[PDB]
């Protein structure tokens, strides 16, 4: 894997239909859940990049070289069949390896994006919060809805809550 | 392969040519083939025409032979003078054959040669041989049994691995 | 013409017994002086091509 | 950047004949990131082809795009009077998203 | 029915600041975002910039970097194009076009400049 | 006399017998030679009985 | 690489024959070393997954098309030889690239698993320990054998040793 | 990506012509910038490893099988053309996939090396500094030029500045 | 000599809880782990669940998730199968089989259901 | 899940003849994750083949498995009296590990 | 003009410590680093060790691990080879060679042992 | 480690003839990590070839190296008097960087 999407974060949120990643906060005003648009779009861009690169066709034209109606001579027929089968094997190998390799990277990059957003919030809170261990951040200055929103759009000033938080350890 | 008698009866010729090259009792020939000669040690080979239908569900392997004598003298001794023609007809197939008397290096002590030609008669399709000499007729046709693989090797067979 | 080195028409007199690691054919080449052609000519060219001379 | 150069500058053909418009890129662009547009004097450009060969909604099947790599082609199989316009190719694989200088199509007969 | 309706034509003095709007109807907003193309009189089309209505991320061409600012609906699903220090070269027809799927993975270029606005002439002169 | 190569085709007729061939064209060996720059070949008829098609 | 198996962790333990990853603790009761079964098995599963995908053969049958005894005609022979050599090149390329790519991922995923277990323990101790820098955790509440075992099977309650540890910094 | 080269570190230093990675410190003595030789060389080694593996040619010799002067017979000609085109497609596919895959790994491993050096310094400072969030470390004991150099060549003793730093939080 | 010996046959009332054992000899424990298969009278075999004796990780089929619990030796290298809320459908023959290499990387499926137990009939009825 | 469907339901053949048993998967399974079993009335199923073609220990060489993808075959080259039983195929690539419904083999001659 | 000039020949008693120098001119230092090869009289060449002048990273052969130490310029762009516990086997000609591009990515082996020193005979005997 | 074994031990050929020197590795080495050297009695070894086939600066074009995998060849197309020396092949793909035992080249005619 990477840094655990299916690790310390135990499960995903089926209720999160607003994006691919997001925050779920809890305070004195109730329950809150909002998606993160930029990190979601980062993931979406990369996968879209893959798909559009993979979904593609040749502009190379191949013709008929044997005959379904009146069979060609055996010796040239067997060479042709032997060659075609060989190309089939190569493309069968390429195809299955391609898809397998891409799927490994797709899953891992999604892991990557989740880890990147997570450790970003961690640096965003400085010493005002502590790592829960399940992807959560226990805040030590009772953050209100406006405070939470400042964390979401990366504007949270750590040094304006620092005194209160470090006191409460 | 599974053979099948094609049923070829003749009249006005011989039908039992042989050679020391094919040894069994003494001089023999090809088991599935017949060396058609003329009656005496000369005289003519009347232009014959023989047919055979493939009445089976799969294609029939048909094979025949053209005999190239050591000389034009030997060929007249066998079949008679004049040009000898062998035409072969079918639905897919359509060809003809000419003998070629001449001296070749000795292989198995002989300087004559035999070309072996072949076609694959389709089901219900019929093959026909027009010939006036220098003909090695098939006694039996062949049919393929199913599927196998073929290898070429210089090591022993091991039935235990 | 590469086949000419076998039959030996005038253009090929200097090549009747040649030796090479690299043999080069030119478009002006000609296997023939008296008009004619080779049976299975491409088979023979490929033999002579990898012959060394 | 990627330079799209179209040819010819001007194409004049009688109605019902076949018109072939070229767009040649400086760099290899994936077929998906290429579009063709039609524009008449005064109005907004309507999208004809997207992805190098896919027809846009309600676009007549006489407009067909083809090609790959650096060579792309918009074919008008049988010209109609209302096909007289200017045609631009576009690339949006890598920014800046660039346009071809265009090809004008004119008809015939007095 | 998806339609892009832009603001009326405009006349500005050189060195001023113009603001073209683009009202959105038909689709949902923040599912695509907008590309802007401008066309000088008698000339071809040239791409100006793109903004996501989903993320807010903008991408400009080098020519306009620093004097163009793209923004999107206060809440009414409408995109804006803000140009300033208007040269006489900036005299052109400014088109907005709905462009590129956002909060979703989709193959192909079906949502690439698929619907355009009627246009907006911007005349930059002193007379 | 044209800018591209010309597809030329001909036919050899094999009679049911040597009797029919003499009736059509006459006795003796019948030869058909065909010549060109690249091409060079010859053809011989072959009277005989074939299955009816 | 990833996040350093052959980095901040200077070397491996040849004495660790119980698993692929593990802990080595030191306290007032002596020396201790025990393997981690789950993270080891994670690595083993992934590698086994690769191997069983890679070790495989065709069910495509190829026949003879030339002849070792009586050589086929030169022109068809040269085409056949040219084709076969070409397929050989492709499979030679595929093979060496496959193995090289797989080996890169195998090493990196083993790195990944070690990093995942490491930073898991880090979150498991909260503020009761500090990062040594060589893969170790200096504990500030003198952890006994039962305390160590609670860390091993992910049950260690950080808040039951928190007071003593934060006092000792 | 990985752990952000083009993430929390907002941009690179065009003035850094001494290496690929490095430090830029600020104190009471002025401005300072120096490259890190070992981490740079790590990256350079890996890329050099790729290139020398990729830049390579066959020792397989291929011959002529058709004819530019006097064309071969159509049927064998069409088989040959069909085969050659097929190999072209395979090598075209292999080539573009190879380069694309390598470029993805090159960028990511460079990311990796930057993250490795960064989090190494983080462990090197222990509790004497705090994470800025832009790749910087705010030091709480006013580090002089000799102190900075000790951080650069991995010799910085954290416990000799610990008291002063933890006091200043 | 590897052998799997299960407990004796059992008769339970509906809604009760059954417990089948599986004693291990021959191999080492925690080097494989165990698969459990059950067979209804006159019917075919159906997989129930798997447990690692090395990690303790269990994997059940959806049908039994929530009322089946697999465990392993207290220290005596023996595996247990605990079913509860026994329906009359749970009437079957319960087989344990040694399954899947653990603390080691190995190619192939040689250690996949390689040795089975004699079986254990579980009759769930009230009569 | 992966559905293994066996055919035929019942196969009746004289002793010393060749029996061919099919197992067809709904999804492509790797050859390594497929096993064949024999079961007689009352006893535990003994493993015949593992990995689609590998014979298990002390299994007679008249039991040979083959095939790949979605089509797998257990062949009894020459039937013996004690081969009269039920034969199940199994998949354990992805959970749930599923079994085929089975094929019964019966012999002949009164 | 790149040239490697080594110190003069040396005679040492067994069990002692020798020190061969290698002065660098022509190129820049810390752009390559140095390989050391030694040649016993009447025998072939054998690689001893390599040191980067850019990073300082050294790589020795197993035979010399623990009694060889390679270092580089105090600031004067010169490399040193320090051997100790000199056996009579250590009697050889010690060559230094400029080797392997450093602070830069480059394809090929053009900078691999491209320039050598004249040599330095080290005779280890008691007489 | 990687063992480079050269052949022959000694090669004696008249001046102007073609000399072929072999170096055979135990393990597959990439062509880039192979070098050939010339050494005369008393002096330092001068590098002839690097990367298995690239000529070093100011090296005559009668020294050409070839080969790949485990078989590498140094060819002296036409021997000169000053070519009489000892020739070593070297590998530096993986450490320890090893040398071949060498091949001596001698000339002819009294
Ligand atoms: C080649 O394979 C085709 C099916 O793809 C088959 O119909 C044909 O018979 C084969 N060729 C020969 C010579 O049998
Ligand atoms: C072959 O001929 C028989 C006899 O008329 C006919 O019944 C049969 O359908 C034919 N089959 C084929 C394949 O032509
Ligand atoms: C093709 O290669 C084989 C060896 O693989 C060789 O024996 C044969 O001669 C080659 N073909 C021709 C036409 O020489
Ligand atoms: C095969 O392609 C070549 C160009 O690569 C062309 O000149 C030739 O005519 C083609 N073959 C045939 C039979 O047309």
């Amino acid at each position: 894997l990477f840094g655990a999407i299916a690790g310390f974060i135990e499960n995903g949120w089926e209720g999160l239909i607003d994006g691919w990643y997001g925050f779920r906060h809890q305070n004195a005003q109730g329950e809150g859940t909002a998606a993160d648009y930029k990190s979601t779009q980062s993931a979406i861009d990369q996968i879209t990049g893959k798909l559009n690169r993979l979904i593609e066709k040749t502009n190379q034209q191949f013709e008929l070289i044997d005959n379904e109606f009146n069979e060609v001579e055996k010796q040239i027929g067997n060479v042709i069949n032997w060659t075609r089968d060989s190309i089939t094997e190569v493309w069968s190998y390429n195809a299955e390896l391609l898809v397998a390799m891409e799927n490994q990277h797709t899953i891992d990059l999604a892991d990557s994006e989740m880890d990147k957003l997570y450790e970003r919030v961690k640096r965003q809170l400085r010493e005002n919060a502590e790592e829960d261990g399940t992807g959560c951040f226990e805040i030590f200055h009772k953050c209100d809805d406006d405070c939470m929103a400042s964390i979401r759009n990366n504007t949270y000033d750590h040094s304006k809550y620092r005194e209160e938080a470090m006191q409460n350890r | 392969i599974d053979k099948e008698a094609m049923g070829f009866t003749y009249s006005g010729i011989r039908t039992n040519g042989a050679t020391s090259a094919c040894r069994r009792s003494g001089s023999s020939f090809y088991a599935e083939m017949k060396w058609l000669l003329s009656n005496t040690d000369n005289a003519a080979f009347p232009q014959m025409t023989k047919s055979y239908k493939n009445t089976r569900k799969s294609p029939a392997l048909i094979v025949w032979g053209i005999h190239h004598s050591v000389s034009t003298a030997e060929q007249t001794k066998l079949y008679g003078s004049g040009n000898k023609l062998v035409t072969v007809g079918s639905s897919n197939y359509q060809q003809s054959f000419v003998p070629s008397p001449g001296a070749r290096p000795q292989v198995n002590g002989l300087s004559g040669r035999i070309d072996f030609h072949w076609l694959m008669l389709n089901p219900n399709d019929t093959v026909t041989f027009s010939f006036n000499g220098a003909f090695i007729a098939p006694d039996r046709a062949s049919f393929l049994r199913g599927k196998s693989m073929g290898i070429q090797s210089g090591v022993q067979v091991d039935a235990n691995c | 013409g590469l086949l000419g080195t076998i039959t030996g028409p005038p253009q090929c007199d200097q090549f009747l017994e040649f030796s090479a690691d690299l043999i080069i054919e030119r478009r002006e080449g000609s296997d023939v002086c008296y008009p004619g052609k080779f049976v299975n000519e491409e088979a023979l060219r490929q033999i002579l091509r990898e012959s060394g001379g | 950047e990627v330079v799209l150069t179209q040819s010819p500058g001007t194409l004049a053909l009688p109605p019902g004949e076949r018109a072939t418009l070229s767009c040649r890129a400086s760099h290899r662009v994936g077929s998906t990131y290429i579009a063709w547009y039609q524009q008449k004097s005064g109005q907004a450009p309507r999208r004809l082809i997207y992805g190098a060969s896919n027809r846009a909604t309600d676009i007549p099947d006489r407009f067909s795009g083809s090609g790959s790599g650096t060579d792309f082609t918009l074919t008008i199989r049988r010209l109609e009077p209302e096909d007289s316009a200017v045609y631009y190719c576009q690339q949006f694989s890598v920014s800046p998203w660039t346009f071809g200088q265009g090809t004008r199509v004119e008809i015939k007969r007095t | 029915q998806v339609q892009l309706v832009q603001s009326g034509a405009e006349v500005k003095k050189p060195g001023a600041s113009v603001k073209v709007s683009c009202k959105t109807s038909g689709y949902s907003f923040s599912t695509y975002g907008v590309s802007w193309v401008r066309q000088a009189p008698g000339q071809g089309p040239e791409w100006v910039g793109w903004i996501s209505a989903y993320t807010g991320i903008t991408d400009y061409a080098q020519k306009f970097q620093g004097r163009v600012t793209l923004t999107t609906d206060a809440t009414t699903a409408t995109a804006f194009l803000d140009l300033r220090s208007l040269r006489p070269d900036d005299t052109a027809t400014y088109f907005c076009a709905r462009d590129k799927v956002q909060g979703r993975v989709e193959v192909g270029s079906g949502g690439r400049h698929d619907y355009w606005g009627q246009g907006t002439l911007v005349i930059v002169s002193s007379a």
